[PDB]
């Protein structure tokens, strides 16, 4: 996992406001 | 397919305008909420995906962000109103350039009447300053206790002018009828210096009295007639037109 | 977008004028926050990022605070609030020089 | 960056002043704490480092503490208030030399701000004491009980001014009408030593009384037309404007 | 993980 493609997960899951 | 226009600053906030029969198309990447700005007043009752978890929807009154969640998110989002239906063509760019920051819709309608309004205040308020086309009447005549007159008493055929001096009291001012009874009348208090009290009345005699002094004033050109008010307002330039319609 | 212009003191403080038609550029590096100031009598409403995990977010009042919590922190932070809308393209730059301490705004 | 200077008794105690267009250069040592004191009188409210971990924030009031907790602390900290924000650049020092046990601020803003009022006030009271254009009426006379009486009565055209002596006791005043009533009129007591008494309104007649001593005084000039008051305030160079609109 | 990888990580996860 190349960090572009943990960076696009983390995109893909992120939420709009946290909390 | 009505594409948005970017503005001249920025590509990445669009303005485009609304249009029942049409959808318009969003331009949407990766990472970035889209801002949906909705009309201020409208009633948000629902909205529907094509593809419910391919986006992420947040709203807030009339503030929409949507981003999205889901590779290959190519769906529609119509989101209606008490007024309207909103309808959008969610489509994923793929490159991850060239995001639609803000979706500004303008309303051909209400930016009508927006604007009319403000001319017409404008209008109106110049109207009212205006002030022309009226005969004044100076033929009022005095007896009683001078020490409370006026230095001034004119009409000019809707009110009538009382104008006192810097150093006198303002008095109580009383219609008189034809038998002789006093009965209270409006008044409101003009001038530079609050210094004139016109009321909204026209009569052939007038009763002012300030503590235990009294003063007859008499208009000795009384018009019975006098000018019809045909507008509902105390000009002819203005007119007061039923707004609440019902 | 609009790129904040620094002070003539320091270039840890920005400044740039309100625009409700153009985004500001910002600069993130690792490790510091970033106080994004907002006017007087301005109640927040709602703000939503471009991740929620790429930056910490922290408001008392009017006053912002934004900090990455994550590598390649490229997002957008669009912030709604009753007199207007802002709008932050945040950038982070790998390199941990010229940062934002302050970002202050202007209005026409 | 703000480097400070340090005290010319120890090294570790350092001095800047406080400027909302840079930040101030901290060098903290591993194993000891910076002192950190806010103006008097001044509301915290919140604070934010770079690194919550790597610093550590003791607060009671207005005094704040700092301390490294790991290794490798180089952050900021944003410190806001009701009237500033302190912006701080931490910068851990490797070598366990030239500590700070304290960092004291000295401020030029609020000083510069303060100043800027008591410019204002001063305008403003230039403008009512420019006093300009002025005529006073001093026919003036009296019978009665001349042991209250004032030792010069005048007006502006505005204001009724009696002058009493030192050693004289202030009277009451009254506005006597034209039937020969009494009634109370508003004053206000100026002069330096509060031996002037300004009665609100020109009369051709007035009643002094204190105790059972009555002294009467007459305008022999009076001027019923008086200066109109077009500007809302006792001086025709200053204007009471609308603040509310609406 | 040499000490400037964990400051790295000190910085990511903190509040």
């Amino acid at each position: 996992k190349t960090p572009y493609e943990l960076a696009r997960e983390r995109m893909l899951r992120s939420g709009l406001t946290a909390g | 397919l009505d594409v948005p226009s970017s503005s001249r600053y920025d590509h990445r906030i669009r303005y485009v305008t609304y249009n029942p029969a049409d959808v318009v198309q969003v331009d949407t990447v990766l990472g970035v909420a889209t801002h949906i700005m909705l009309e201020e007043g409208e009633q948000y009752l629902t909205h529907a995906f094509g593809d419910s978890e391919a986006y992420a929807f947040a709203r807030k009154g009339r503030h929409i962000f949507i981003k999205p969640q889901a590779e290959l998110a190519n769906t529609n989002l119509i989101v209606v109103t008490d007024r309207r239906s909103y309808k959008f063509r969610l489509q994923m760019r793929n490159d991850r350039n060239g995001a639609m920051y803000e979706l500004a819709f303008r309303y051909p309608d209400t930016q009508a009447r927006q604007t009319r309004e403000a001319n017409a205040r404008a209008a109106v308020e110049a109207a009212f300053e205006q002030r022309v086309g009226a005969y004044y009447n100076l033929k009022y005549m005095m007896s009683g206790d001078k020490d409370i007159a006026p230095v001034n008493a004119w009409d000019d055929g809707r009110f009538t002018y009382f104008k006192f001096s810097a150093n006198a009291d303002l008095p109580s001012i009383y219609f008189v009828d034809a038998e002789g009874n006093e009965s209270l009348v409006p008044r409101t208090t003009v001038g530079s210096s609050n210094n004139i009290i016109a009321v909204h009345k026209v009569n052939p005699k007038w009763m002012i009295r300030l503590g235990n002094r009294a003063l007859a004033i008499f208009n000795e050109a009384y018009d019975p007639n006098g000018v019809p008010n045909d507008t509902g307002t105390a000009s002819p330039a203005v007119r007061r037109v039923n707004k609440g319609g019902n």
